[PDB]
């Protein structure tokens, strides 16, 4: 009676349209998975071989 | 002695800090005005090494059975002396300060300890077998000592991390005490036969005792004495 609560799978707001050009979407091409996720990856996988290769190169102490 | 091997009768010579008698040699070649060589050691420290060595052998007329000891100056196995004496010797035993002070008083390192006669044909297949693998076992050991140091023990494998685990039980089993260190330690001496060591090694290599904690192979003799240790710990 006081309150409403969706627990829908999926939200989405059409009616913006711009939305794509808008960050939300543009930004979720670029500033999320391209850089969030990929650009992570790599760098955290360079860091990891760099790493690897450096403590077989210490392997004589 | 060479009166007594010359005869016949076996020798056992046991000649203290070979070393002690290069040392000499250096001092007086110091005061004899020789040309300094390396650390100010004697020209002729070769010869002379030579000359005392040499001596110590066992001939067709008898045999000498000969124990020497060589102190390391400082803990440098590269100085002159020990270098000189590496090369005339049928086994060598190499006492580190590492394995000493880990409370290991036996501080034998195994990786730097040869022998001749560690042939299968001389000792026997199943010591020299179990020779190798314990000897293969502590140098993968030596091989990921930075690794455990750094990462630590998650990082290894599985059957890196057993090895290792092995390589430790290992360490801690080559300690025994002795029968003359009843003075400053309480362990009861412990005479281990030569066969019992090897199948000792050989049930520890295959992996009895692997639910074992390491202590308890820390001053111990033949396995069966781990397990017993272990049952009366339950």
């Amino acid at each position: 009676p006081h309150r409403v609560t969706i627990l829908a799978d999926t939200v989405e707001r059409a009616d913006e349209i711009d939305e794509a050009r808008a960050e939300q979407a543009r930004a979720e091409a670029e500033a999320r998975r391209r850089e969030a996720q990929s650009e992570r990856d790599m760098a955290l996988a360079e860091a990891k071989l760099r790493k690897e290769m450096v403590r077989l190169r210490v392997a004589q102490l | 002695a060479e009166y007594f091997r010359d005869e016949g009768r076996d020798i056992l010579l046991f000649i203290d800090n070979i070393f002690r008698f290069v040392q000499a040699g250096s001092e007086v070649s110091s005061l004899l005005g020789r040309m300094p060589s390396q650390v100010g050691y004697q020209p002729t420290l070769g010869t002379e090494m030579g000359e005392l060595q040499e001596r110590i052998t066992s001939t067709k007329r008898g045999s000498i059975t000969s124990m020497q000891a060589v102190y390391v100056p400082a803990d440098d196995y590269t100085d002159p002396a020990p270098a000189t004496v590496f090369s005339h010797l049928d086994a060598t035993i190499s006492l580190e300060r590492s394995i000493a002070e880990r409370a290991i008083f036996p501080a034998v390192d195994p990786l730097a300890s040869t022998s001749r006669i560690l042939d299968p044909n001389i000792v026997g297949e199943e010591h020299y077998r179990v020779a190798q693998e314990v000897k293969r076992v502590l140098q993968r050991y030596k091989d990921l000592k930075d690794i455990i140091a750094i990462l630590g023990m998650e990082e290894l494998s599985d059957e890196d991390k057993l090895t290792v685990q092995r390589a430790r039980k290992i360490e801690l089993f080559f300690s025994q005490p002795f029968t003359v260190a009843q003075q400053f330690t309480g362990r009861p001496g412990k005479y281990v036969p030569v066969k019992k060591t090897v199948e000792s090694f050989a049930r520890l290599l295959n992996g009895e005792g692997d639910h074992i904690p390491e202590s308890f192979f820390y001053m111990q003799g033949d396995f069966d004495d781990v397990l017993a240790a272990y049952e009366a710990s339950q």
